[PDB]
């Protein structure tokens, strides 16, 4: 490589070169709780 | 051969080299930017006589919209372009004038407060001009600069004329707050606090940013008004709202005391029209004005879950009804306690009462949980009292359903707000919250606009940038600078409502939060969902509270504790490490690293300058100044789209290039358990509350629908770990 690494200075050129609620509730499962 | 119109009105031949020079300067040192891209994306339409100021605004927009993951440095190119444009708008040149020459002209124009010239001499102003580093404007991001020119920099809200720059805002906010300090240490603090906020160690809220140096002195973000069950209180509440929304404030209204529709008035001389007609009156009070011309007026209204009209109030934002029983443009917070949750778990009913038919049931609902259960079960059996039973499963389903569709039906667990608070529930209970559900302070209803007996809760805010600290011990120095600057602000500002000044001077409540928490977790390689940040969150927020309490404790030694300190639980020698919810012991085992017992003794002896100190606010706008991730929330994406008065803004996560893997984005989270656990751990130390968000992705669920089972299980999970309040419910769509 003869030049320094560089990002593409014209990136725009690449466009030219390549182509509800599940309302069901289970109280027993919720009852298995301790606040 | 065509001509451009310069800033001074003169014209010269169009020279594209002028544009190349500007952009090459703004792209200097940046990686992966393109001068050519900015010019071509500008689509700049030249015409003979085109204004040069409009030309520059075009290339700022173009460079701003090029902010991407592949080119994150455009956030700095567009910022440098925007600072340049803002220098010209206020000064006509690049170099800002002297600090004295500027303040002189501005106080002369009535744009600055008069006291700046009286409290500081020209020799003192020139000394602070040496503190200023105007090159720190080159460390902002584009989102920060747009919020500066859009909301914070002193400007004309009819002309659009920009008057100041960024570094003047900082040094004068520091000057005004410590202006009343002793001269042997005044400029010592003014330099230190300027350095803290200009290098993004401390974040200042919107009213402090846009206010502190202006004639009109109101800088409290949150105003909490309690409404009694009388017309005089309703009239007083309405007047206070109008005054405070007009002065940069977000209101929290407690209209739960208003009796239910159909209740007798004067023993039957009148039929009570209901709560909703008064709620409509509160809405027009909020919407009548703007928040000092910065943003629009907003308010959140609170009522107990057991109110008789609760089924009508839960749907007030629901568009599926007539305007008569809809109050859409206000948010609401449903107040719940342990007994209400118990009725759900046991599949039992919930009885609804009007607060006027249950003596002492309302006050017990907050201050005395045992007294509430006694009166509640008692009045449930009384057949003379007007009541209405609803299945707890149905009432909760309606609430969470309205919470899910609007996103603005909030929850406040009133028992946690009093059993684990800095206040004695028997002396000064917490009966409400604020617009964003992070403030919890005592309130007493008013009987007149100038009623001396009522109390309106004010809270002044600021935030610690967790991404800017390298050691948790930096918070000791930061808490001193933050608490001192905010406590001085309480004496510096004005109060349009006497009842509010009473609370602000009596308790001197502050609300200091955090920003850049998601970037903080990324730096430590932790995440929200997995629970790997539990012990880190515990260690972090212990230091935040400890150094905050310590700072206000030393400030109490220096200038005396707040007048109403005897009403706090800190006065009884009680610390947050005592009253926290014990379920946190099963999700975090991090030990306390600081000497809390010595602090407990010193607080018992010298007191606190401030009744509260910590509260975790969203910092929706203010966090963008330091390009931080807002509050404790995880960013929506690596490049987030945020709102602005002009249009849309692109904000890159801090340190994206080195940490894009360490971040856990909002919708990359499986559920809410990991986040709510972190909130519960934070709440162990925070005096007030946290603007906790719940998030749900419908695509993550079978049939693409979010179950009510999960909404309720998360709500119970939040209560199990002592979460005081619940803010937004974000629902994905993409
Ligand atoms: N002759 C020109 N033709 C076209 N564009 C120009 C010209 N000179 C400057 N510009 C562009 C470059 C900048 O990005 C943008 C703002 O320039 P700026 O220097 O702030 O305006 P100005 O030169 O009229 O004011 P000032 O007198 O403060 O320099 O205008
Ligand atoms: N040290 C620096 N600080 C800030 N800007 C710089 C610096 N060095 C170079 N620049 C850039 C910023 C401007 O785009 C340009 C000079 O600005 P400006 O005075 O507007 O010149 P100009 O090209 O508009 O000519 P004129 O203003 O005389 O029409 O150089
Ligand atoms: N004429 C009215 N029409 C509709 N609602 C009213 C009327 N007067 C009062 N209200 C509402 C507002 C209050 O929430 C509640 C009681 O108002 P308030 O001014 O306390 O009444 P009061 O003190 O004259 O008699 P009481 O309090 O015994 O009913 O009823
Ligand atoms: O649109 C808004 C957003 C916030 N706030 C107030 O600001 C406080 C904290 O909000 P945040 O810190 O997110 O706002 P910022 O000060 O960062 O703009 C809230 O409790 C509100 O009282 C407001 O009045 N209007
Ligand atoms: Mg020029
Ligand atoms: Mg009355």
């Amino acid at each position: 490589l003869p030049f320094q690494t560089r990002s593409n200075p014209i990136p725009w050129i690449n466009t030219w070169l390549v182509s509800q609620i599940d309302s069901e509730v289970d109280t027993d499962d919720l009852s298995n709780f301790q606040l | 051969n065509l001509l451009v119109t310069k800033r001074d009105g003169s014209t010269e031949r169009i020279n594209l080299d002028k544009i190349h020079r500007v952009l090459d300067w703004a792209a200097e040192g940046l990686h992966n930017v393109s001068i050519s891209q900015v010019e071509l994306r500008s689509h700049i339409q030249f015409y003979d006589g085109i204004k040069t100021s409009d030309i520059h605004e075009t290339i700022i927009k173009a460079a701003a919209d090029l902010i991407s993951r592949d080119a994150p440095d455009y956030q700095y190119l567009a910022a440098r372009l925007a600072i340049f444009h803002l220098r010209k708008k206020a000064y006509g040149q690049f170099e800002p004038p002297a600090l004295y020459d500027h303040v002189v002209k501005m106080v002369e124009m009535g744009k600055y407060d008069n006291h700046l010239l009286e409290d500081y001499t020209e020799e003192e102003f020139k000394q602070m001009d040496t503190f200023i580093d105007h090159d720190r404007d080159m460390t902002f991001s584009y989102a920060a600069v747009k919020q500066l020119e859009g909301k914070y920099l002193v400007q004309n809200r009819v002309t659009g004329e920009i008057y100041e720059s960024a570094q003047f805002l900082y040094i004068l906010v520091a000057a005004c707050l410590f202006s009343n300090y002793p001269r042997e240490t005044r400029l010592q603090y003014v330099k230190r606090f300027y350095d803290a906020v200009s290098t993004f160690k401390i974040s200042l809220p919107t009213p402090i940013m846009s206010g502190v140096r202006t004639p009109t002195r109101q800088f409290s973000s949150c105003v909490l008004i309690e409404c009694g069950d009388s017309l005089d209180s309703i009239n007083a509440t309405s007047s206070a709202i109008v005054k405070y929304v007009s002065q940069r404030a977000g209101i929290g209204i407690n209209a739960g005391r208003i009796r239910a529709l159909g209740s007798p008035i004067r023993g039957g001389e009148a039929f009570h029209t209901g709560c909703i007609p008064f709620y409509k009156h509160f809405q027009t009070a909020v919407k009548s004005c703007s928040q000092g011309g910065v943003r629009g007026g907003a308010a959140t209204l609170f009522y107990p879950m057991w109110h008789l009209e609760v089924e009508s109030l839960l749907v007030l934002k629901n568009n599926r009804g007539v305007e008569g029983n809809r109050v859409r443009h206000m948010d609401y917070g449903v107040q719940i306690n342990k007994l209400m949750y118990t009725r759900l778990l046991k599949g039992e009913d919930i009885t609804l009462f009007s607060p006027s038919d249950v003596p002492g049931l309302y006050d017990a609902f907050f201050a005395d949980q045992e007294e509430f259960e006694r009166l509640y079960t008692k009045y449930e059996k009384d057949d003379s009292i007007r009541k209405q039973r609803v299945k707890a499963v149905e009432l909760f389903s309606l609430m969470m359903q309205e919470r899910a569709s609007t996103g603005r039906i909030y929850i406040q667990n009133v028992d946690h707000c009093n059993t684990h608070s800095p206040f004695d529930p028997a002396i000064a209970p917490v009966r409400q919250s604020n617009l964003c559900l992070e403030i919890a302070l005592p309130t007493k209803p008013l009987n007149d606009v100038n009623d001396e007996n009522g109390e309106i809760a004010l809270c002044t805010l600021s935030a610690f940038n967790l991404g800017a600290i390298n050691n948790l011990d930096e918070l000791e120095e930061l808490a001193i600078l933050a608490v001192r600057a905010l406590d001085a602000l309480l004496d510096y500002q004005d109060y349009p409502i006497p009842a509010a000044k009473r609370g602000a001077m009596g308790r001197r409540t502050l609300g200091i939060g955090v920003i850049n928490f998601a970037y903080y977790l990324a730096k430590h390689g932790k995440r929200y969902s997995d629970g790997s940040a539990n012990n880190l969150t515990h260690k972090t927020f212990e230091a935040i509270q400890y150094y905050l309490l310590k700072a206000s404790n030393e400030l109490a030694k220096e200038q005396g504790a707040c007048p109403w300190f005897n009403e706090t639980t800190y006065a009884k020698g009680i610390l947050p490490i005592d009253t926290y919810k014990k379920d946190l012991d099963t999700i975090a085992n991090e030990p306390l690293h600081y000497d809390w017992e010595a602090l407990r003794e010193s607080i018992k002896t010298h007191g606190l300058r401030n009744s509260t100190l910590s509260a975790l606010m969203p910092s929706e706008t203010s966090s963008q100044i330091s390009n931080a991730t807002n509050g404790i929330e995880p960013p929506r994406g690596y490049v987030s789209i945020k709102a602005s008065k002009d249009g849309i803004l692109r904000q890159v996560v801090p340190d994206y290039e080195h940490l894009h893997d360490a971040y856990e984005l909002l919708w990359e989270m499986p559920g809410n358990d990991g986040y709510l656990q972190l909130v519960g751990i934070m709440q162990k130390f925070i005096d007030q509350s946290i603007s906790a968000n719940t998030n749900y992705d419908p695509s993550r669920f079978p049939s693409g629908k979010v179950p009510m089972q999960q909404l309720l299980k998360d709500l119970l999970t939040a209560y199990k770990f002592g979460v005081k309040t619940l803010y937004y419910q974000n629902t994905r769509d993409g």
